[PDB]
């Protein structure tokens, strides 16, 4: 009879075929940032008084 | 000194001769009116590294 024996073989080491396509990140708009405040200016002006003639 | 001003009657609390204001104007940060940016397209890709399995 023959007896049970192992075929000693390894399996040797190969670097897969694999690679990314393009994509998107899918945003197309930011967030708002502004508030709309009432915002005081003045021209330059000097101060007098006014009398109407009675 | 006149001041090459403007002409302002001065009833709600401005003595005579008062100056102020100005020609020169500058927006503060509250007074920017909320706005959106558009972000244009994008496309990427990710290199990938491997070495092998086994």
């Amino acid at each position: 009879s023959v007896n049970t024996a192992n075929a000693n073989l390894s399996i040797n080491t190969s670097s897969t075929g694999i690679s990314i396509q393009s994509a998107s990140t899918g945003l197309t708009v930011t967030s708002n940032a502004g508030n709309g405040q009432a915002f005081q200016h003045d021209q330059p002006y000097l101060v007098f008084r006014v009398f109407v003639k009675v | 000194g006149t001041g090459g001003r403007f002409l302002r009657l001065g009833g709600s609390g401005l003595s005579v001769g008062d100056i102020g204001g100005s020609n020169q104007i500058t927006i503060p940060t509250n007074a920017l009116p909320s706005h959106q940016h558009g972000i244009p397209a994008n496309t990427h890709t990710h290199s990938v590294n491997d070495g092998g399995h086994g």
